[PDB]
């Protein structure tokens, strides 16, 4: 529920009607298939909040 | 507010209750079906009064 | 998650 946006150096997700940037995460986003199909897809990290929690 | 046209059409797919990836994964088919469907309007109006 | 991170 949002749009991917960049300030020039970093990538965020915002709600569409008001600028409120958040870090892109596995619970801000959903997966569908591989990188080869989508026209204009970009390479960036997606953070997974469980992995440091298992690292406790 | 500017937005890329394929991203505007992904918002319109969300508005009908179809998930955005259905547009981005079928974008060339959706564009062809639109361009074809406008060609039928052109032909029908060119054909009859 | 915190009850599961007990395991
Ligand atoms: C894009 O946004 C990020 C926000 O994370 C900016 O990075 C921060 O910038 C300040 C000031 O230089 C630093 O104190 C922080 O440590 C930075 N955080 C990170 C995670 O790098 C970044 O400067 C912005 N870029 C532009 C071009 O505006
Ligand atoms: C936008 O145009 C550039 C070339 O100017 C192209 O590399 C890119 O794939 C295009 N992206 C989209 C979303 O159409
Ligand atoms: C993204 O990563 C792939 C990894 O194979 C690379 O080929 C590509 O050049 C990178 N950049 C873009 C914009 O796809």
């Amino acid at each position: 529920e949002g749009v991917f946006v960049s300030n020039g150096t970093h990538w965020f997700v915002t709600q569409r009607n008001f600028y409120e940037p958040q870090i892109i995460t596995t619970d801000n986003t959903f997966v569908s298939g591989n990188c080869d199909v989508v026209i204009g897809i970009v390479n960036n990290t997606v953070y997974d909040p469980l992995q440091p929690e298992l690292d406790s | 507010l500017q937005i890329p046209f394929a991203m505007q059409m992904a918002y319109r797919f969300n508005g009908i209750g179809v998930t955005q990836n259905v547009l981005y994964e079928n974008q060339k088919l959706i564009a062809n079906q639109f361009n074809s469907a406008i060609g039928k309007i052109q032909d029908s109006l060119s054909s009859t009064a």
